């Protein structure tokens, strides 16, 4: 259903 | 084309690993991932977590994306990450990266599946 399409960051 | 689900799978995850293994992590990824074809990709990170884990923080904390949309997601937990940083010197076809481990919540932008 959603699922990840971009990494904005980390921590 | 692939889809944008399809290439966020191939440029960050690696499930096969548990944390970079050596200081050549980056450059057989980048490479492996084929992030290095026209042009050196400057900066990828990489997931060490089941694809389960990671499409699961879809559903995580709600926060603001860097570009102030809304649909971004951070993680509850730390995850185990690699950060790929193209080195100074390094030119294409060289490509030459620097490999950082670090355990970190990732923040990520959600779409319909």
């Amino acid at each position: 259903p959603y699922v990840p399409v971009h990494l904005d960051a980390s921590v | 084309k692939e889809t944008a689900a399809a290439k966020f799978e191939r440029q960050h995850m690696d499930s096969s690993t548990s944390a970079a293994s050596s200081s050549n992590y980056c450059n057989q990824m980048m490479k492996s991932r084929n992030l290095t074809k026209d042009r050196c990709k400057p900066v990828n990170t990489f997931v060490h977590e089941s694809l389960a884990d990671v499409q699961a923080v879809c559903s995580q904390k709600n926060v603001a994306c860097k570009n102030g949309q809304t649909n971004c997601y951070q993680s509850y937990s730390t995850m185990s990450i690699t950060d790929c940083r193209e080195t100074g010197s390094s030119k294409y076809p060289n490509c030459a990266y620097k490999t950082t481990q670090a355990n970190k919540h990732i923040i990520v932008a959600c779409e319909g599946n």
